[PDB]
């Protein structure tokens, strides 16, 4: 039996329904979503870290001339300095006054702490939604990771459930992503080979153990001080450190719809957006007949408590009579009241006490109990808290809180003016006919 | 098979794939004898040639038709007032030109 | 300096262009694509293989009764048969006539040859084109893999080249892919848990060593023969073998645009679809002054031979008088005719030979040698081979092969009609004025 429904994309809250085959017993279905992930297709480009300007020892020749032999190290600067009279601790190094030669050679390599302290630059596109449902169809419950593409069914007890695709293609993640220290940022990093000095990605190692890194760190060798053996350089500071000093806050704190960004798979959690459709391919064996379930006669519904709070702040009470003692489903077909439980276990002459939730000020819904319909009617009152620490358990219908007094003010001041204009039109018509009757005289 | 200018490729057994490509050697001669150039551009471009000959024949037919229409109306306009007189003596030069007796 | 150009996506055929800076030397550019890959994002859903119906040994109790103990094996059946009189080689096994009981248990397990003979069922989306170029910009030549998204530049000698994205999102692969033995199939496989017996995917293991397989093979246990210890069973035959028997041919035989499906990773190569835009960021140091290059005076172009074939079938002789002997660029601006070489080395008074390629019967194309512009003009002849084994080196211009005689026939049949109709309209106007003149005497 093909049954299609729709579930809102919101974790924690139980979602209840029933299936009414036209001549059989109603089959209750309950789905409570627990954890709804969103895992993009993530593509590593490069990592970066702090650099470490390595320097070779100065090659000194006395009354000679050196040359520049390159090594093709990253950003490998080299320069030959003439007119140098260096000193060691044990006196001067050459005897020649001039024509001595010192060679400075510097290169950029990545830091020793690159392994545990690095930032991963990614690209993300075309995410994949995946929920941890908790389905109960005819008191047979499973807990299964369902995938919410339009296929990939979950099978249990012959029942085939296909939870279709989300109504929205929204993702919190951008086209480019930087991951650093368990937190994830929407940063527009430059491409490989486009890294600029002083900003994020001046070092670009392809992987953590790539052993071939691009480096553009504005390194310039300088002339040594007269009488000293050192290699003086001048370069722009660590762009990774400057990225860490600025760092507009993580996507964990800035994401729309209240998402919960996590790390080891890059994923978002519990983004309250969209809605999941559902397909139920139910076999015919589960449809129990009518007379194998209880069936009421002369039932009546009264409202004990009625507060239009956020949670189950209404209590309806059903006095019933039925010639069996078993459980049967309860359901509200409109979205007027959201019931708490899905079934009520019955005696033969007792009473039932259900808990509902509603946004209405004058609730009038038609409760469906075992196979019948009672009408639960009352008046709800405002709740005592302004602010609660749990979300809403009902749906705000348009014209839900219109408060019959204000229905009377909209009926009188808008329908009464129509009464004024129709009696004016009738009076005008009677006047025109009486003038024509008067001028029938000649 | 039909090999076009866009390519073709057969695999016969365990041989590597051979690719073939057609170049422009249409039959006829496009440089004279106008019953040959139509055969060349029909074996060359079949879809274009028929529509081109159609619109050229249509333009030629409509132009000669409207020119003959204007010539006949000009002949009537030149010969009508010289005929509505009861003596009806067209001058000699205009009777030679506009084909009068 | 931004220089934007567009290259047709087709391997092997060289692409030549020059940058015409208004007061500096022309700068040659030569780009030959070697291998154009096309790689979709590929996601493994399950594997399948031949199966193997595992059977248990029959549990016989002599004059008793047995029960069914489920082992929860895949597609496991357990029927228990009474009224047995089994046999071994050493006579009868039990000694009763009735009331003996035999338990048959069968289950499905994936085959022993699963590792080296199995089909991998993937999902494809969102291709990522990548290209092996060979770039020469002013006798600086590299060979470098490029990524042809609209970024990820290639850097050599200060030139920053970025190959823009493809003008077409065409992929030879469908949404669903099967790999079997180096060959790839657009095949709409059933989802995991949706396998049917006797067809593809009646056995579904999530990975190759997953230790959890889905088996839906229609296994039914039968009743054994009187006096025989065996487990009889009936089931639908293997759907991986039936899929190998069906197997409409691979994607390297049915794909359009000449694509070549390979799988070390799943990719297509050398599809002749679309076109790569290019972006040149040429620095201002490569532009040599004009006066340091050769420059001609009194140059003249004559066509020696001219065949409007598919290869280079035209020889033009350019006689010049050079101010200095050195190599310089040759280029044709239009796609009227495509030259063979990008540079010509000059003497001071020699005559140069260029090889070009055209579709024109009557070509009139303006060459560009070092900084001048000569006008090459002639007539081509039809080739001799009907079918060649190399693709087309030039462009198909509309009205390229009109063969001047047919220009004369079209111009006669299209212009004489207009001449006749305008002299008819002028004659009508003169006749109207002559009528108005002759009626003036009134």
């Amino acid at each position: 039996y093909e049954h299609a429904t729709t579930m809102p994309s919101q974790a924690g809250i139980s979602y209840n329904t029933i299936v009414n085959r036209a001549g059989y017993a109603p089959l209750p279905i309950s789905i409570t979503p627990t954890k709804i992930k969103l895992i993009p297709t993530v593509n590593l480009e490069y990592v970066t870290c702090h650099y470490k300007t390595g320097m070779d020892s100065p090659a000194i020749k006395c009354c000679g001339s050196q040359e520049c032999t390159p090594t093709y190290r990253p950003d490998e600067q080299c320069k030959v300095f003439t007119g140098v009279y260096p000193f060691m601790w044990g006196g001067a190094y050459c005897f020649c006054d001039t024509e001595n030669t010192q060679v400075s050679k510097a290169y950029v390599m990545k830091s020793d702490d690159c392994l545990a302290d690095h930032a991963e630059a990614y690209k993300a596109h075309t995410a994949s939604v995946q929920a941890f449902l908790n389905i109960t169809v005819g008191e047979h419950s499973i807990v299964t990771t369902v995938y919410v593409n339009g296929e990939t069914p979950v099978n249990f007890n012959g029942v085939k459930i296909t939870a279709g695709p989300l109504s929205t293609a929204w993702t919190p993640f951008d086209r480019k992503i930087v991951q650093y220290a368990g937190e994830i940022y929407n940063y527009d990093f430059p491409e490989y080979g486009a890294g600029q000095p002083g900003a994020f990605g001046d070092i670009q190692s392809r992987t953590v153990s790539s052993s071939d890194l691009y480096a553009n760190t504005n390194l310039v060798l300088q002339r040594p001080k007269a009488g000293a053996i050192h290699v003086p350089y001048t370069q722009a500071p660590s762009g990774f450190e400057q990225w860490k000093k600025d760092k507009a806050p993580s996507l964990k704190f800035t994401a729309p719809f209240g998402c919960e960004i996590y790390t080891n798979p890059i994923r978002a959690e519990n983004c309250a957006v969209g809605s999941i459709p559902l397909a139920f391919d139910i076999p015919d064996a589960l449809f129990t007949r009518v007379s194998e379930t209880p069936t009421l006669s002369a039932a009546e519904c009264t409202l004990n408590e009625c507060v239009y709070s956020s949670d189950f702040g209404g209590i309806a009470t059903v006095k019933y009579s039925a010639s069996k003692s078993g459980k049967c489903a309860v359901h509200v077909p409109s979205g007027t009241a959201t019931l708490k439980e899905a079934a009520v276990e019955l005696t033969e002459q007792g009473s039932a006490t259900i808990h509902f939730s509603t946004a209405n000020i004058h609730p009038e819904f038609r409760l469906q109990i075992c196979t019948s319909y009672v009408t639960c009617k009352g008046d709800c009152h405002p709740p005592k808290d302004h602010i609660v620490t749990h979300p809403q358990y009902h749906a705000q219908t348009f014209t839900a809180a219109v408060s019959k007094t204000a229905w009377t003010w909209l009926t009188s001041l808008l329908g009464g003016s129509a009464v004024i204009i129709i009696i004016g039109l009738v009076l005008a018509t009677i006047v025109a006919m009486y003038v024509l009757t008067n001028q029938k005289h000649n | 098979f039909t090999v076009t200018e866009k390519g073709w490729e057969f695999v016969w057994g365990n041989h590597p794939p051979k690719r073939f490509w057609a170049q422009e050697t249409a039959p006829g001669n496009p440089h004279g004898l106008p019953h040959e150039v139509i055969t060349h551009y029909y074996h060359r471009y079949p879809m274009s040639t028929i529509l081109g000959l159609s619109i050229c024949a249509a333009i030629a037919t409509v132009s000669v038709a409207a020119s003959t229409w204007l010539f006949c109306r000009s002949r009537v306009a030149c010969l009508t007032p010289y005929r509505l007189t009861p003596n009806a003596r067209i001058p000699f030069c205009l009777a030679v030109l506009c084909c009068a007796r």
